[PDB]
RNA sequence: GAAGCCAGAGGAAACUCUGGUGGAGGCUCGCAGCGGUUCUGACGUGCAAAUCGAUCGUCAAAUCUGAGCAUGGGGGCGAAA
RNA sequence: GGAGACGACGGCGGGGGCCCCGGGCAGAGUUCUCUUUUCUUCUUAACGGUCUAUCACCCUGGAAACAGUUUGUCUGGAGAU
RNA sequence: AGGGAAGUCGGCAAAAUAGAUCCGUAACUUCGGGAAAAGGAUUGGCUCUAAGGGUUGGGCACGUGCGUGCGGUUAACAACCAACUUAGAACUGGUACGGACAGGGGGAAUCUGACUGUCUAAUUAAAACAUAGCAUUGCG
RNA sequence: GGUAAACGGCGGGAGUAACUAUGACUCUCUGUAGCCAAAUGGAUUAACGAGAUUCCCACUGUCCCUAUCUACUAUCUAGCGAAACCACAGCCAAGGGAACGGGCUUGGCAAAAUCAGCGGGGAAAGA
RNA sequence: GAAGCAGAAUUCGGUAAGCGUUGGAUUGUUCACCCACUAAUAGGGAACGUGAGCUGGGUUUAGACCGUCGUGAGACAGGUUAGUUUUACCCUACUGAUGAACUCGUCGCAAUGGUAAUUCAGCUUAGUACGAGAGGAACCGCUGAUUCAGAUAAUUGGUUUUU
RNA sequence: CGAAAGGGUCCUGUAAGCAGUAGAGUAGCCUUGUUGUUACGAUCUGCUGAGGGUAAGCCCUCCUUCGCCUAGAUUUC
């Protein structure tokens, strides 16, 4: 809701598109803008 | 200018109506109960700015404010002001009443 | 709303910020013109051997266009199909 | 040596014509009511005379406490006001 | 009507949006843009109010309408003339107020060609062609 | 003899006895956000597009599931008046070796002359 | 009809085509499988033993790109994008509509052709039969609904050139 | 039977015009404000469920009016 707001994702009446900002963090996920990995096990 | 005027008749475009407003403004437990038939988040403003009298939700106190000034708001106080078409007032009409003994 | 210019506030100055002015661009919405995207479109012995309607691209320029003139088939011309 | 003789675009100023407003004479229409009303004519060529019209140029004089000045910041001891 | 893409290969087609004033406007970016992003508030009529202009015009002493020598910047005043914008307020009708007309649907992404431009007149307008930029070769 | 080293080939690294090209013969090879570089470490490239694709909101007759209205036709009349196509013709069923019947065989049947429509068949695609 | 088939729910089989046999999702694909509703979501033919209804894929003229091959023109293991067939007024069939001859008309008959309904639920039976318990029917009777069919316009919606 | 008309039934929504100590305000004239007054002024109120339409596929009307009438032509055991 906060990144909806804040980017304007936005419906009629203000309502927050968390539908279409989650589809945008999923794809920021996968797509190599967020950064994350698996640490490898500790031998 | 009405955003989609052809379907403005329509049930599931219906507004508030008029008396309802008047017994929100002299009630706050029925305001109550018809803010809680909503969802605050999907709300403009979170529901902070309310307008009772329009029955209406803005993005901001400066809107509400805004809004206040417009003739709208003010055909919604005139009306107000006359007073709400009510069941008593069609009974009075045509001179019937109620004998609760 | 580009350079250039004026004022005010700073800054040792170079410069910075604010408000104006100005009117640049193979910039943009869009009328005519030019073009020709789409539609189970009209038409299909048609108004027409390529037309009609709506919609669409472009619209100050690598824009549109007249007349005069030049290039001629082993050729010409070709932002090349 | 000059004229013939020369691009495109932008805003600014002058002039003609058109458009618009008011008064007046004449004509026409409207008129249940209202409307001193609504409409129409009221023009002046080429060619000449005469008086004037931005730029620019000339004379006096010598500008800082710089000044003049365009919507647009150009001009001035190479002489500004 | 009610539902709202359940239709269909596919939202094809239609609908929805649309002028103007104001509030507000993210990522990305070649820092120029994106942008009218997005999302909101408003708009009729009538009666008023306020703001924004032009022209003309200064007192003495002499000579006699001009010449001087002065004196003064409250003309901050009068007289006359004139047009269109902008803002503010009350009142008032309403189912409608850009009332017809005119007039962006918007957004998240992927592929693709840098862009503006050009061609298969009469089935293909495009990742095709061109373009600026870059690189090579020949020639005194 | 030298290369645009363009095409092309090209698993490396050491040695030597060859001794120059071709060698040849052995050996052996597996930071939950840093460091280094002149702020950045990029093509995951902005803008632009009647280019191709997926999705969301809004929207609606796309659909459930159809109904109704208007104009012009179609229709009927007066006038005017073509063309395509055409062996001959046009109801079917079963059989008719060459996997074909409209005409033959055997049955069903079968009654003048017509009008509006329709798209099974025959005709109909500059086929 | 048969089965340890108590009841309920079924399973195997017989006669039977009268009557039904649905709505969606999914194309990084032999589109086949999932989801639900339901009484049930059976299978085929009349095309595919070539073949003019409409419209998508196998699919493929001319433009274009990439991959593989080729010295090249070009070809393909391939992948992608965009792309011209446009009757009916004829005969027959079918659906409707007239009709000559028998004077005109009214009331009838009925050969022949067509033919139509369907499924579920609820109340009662009954918490009964049956059952250790959990559970748990049916015939007669009654009332609705599903699908289909034929009408109709009092009412409610829709439609407005009643301009 | 036809054309009008009248009555009914429906549809819309209160006609034109006149008037009003209704009307935000503004400007004049004077009693300089005492509805001061007059003028203009969206609108409002009254006359006024008024006005307009009503079969074109609505109803009634010997007894509200006007008109029309025993044809013409063709054919027939
Ligand atoms: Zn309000």
């Amino acid at each position: 809701e906060m990144l909806a707001r804040k980017s304007g994702r936005l419906l009629k009446g203000g309502e927050p598109d968390v539908d279409g900002v989650a589809k945008q963090v999923l794809n920021d996920f996968m797509r190599g803008k967020i950064p994350w990995f698996t640490p490898a096990p500790e031998p | 200018g009405v955003f989609a005027k052809r379907t403005m008749t329509k049930t599931r475009r219906r507004l508030r109506d008029l008396d309802q407003i008047e017994r929100d403004l002299r009630s706050p437990r029925h305001l109550q109960q018809y803010k809680e038939t909503k969802a605050a988040e999907d709300l403009p403003g979170l529901g902070l700015y309310y307008c009772i009298e329009c029955a209406k939700w803005f993005e901001s106190e400066t809107s509400l404010v805004g809004h206040r000034k417009g003739k709208p708001h003010k055909r919604r106080l005139k009306q107000l002001k006359e007073g709400a078409y009510t069941h008593e007032e069609a009974m009075a009409a045509i001179g019937y009443r109620i004998d609760n003994g």
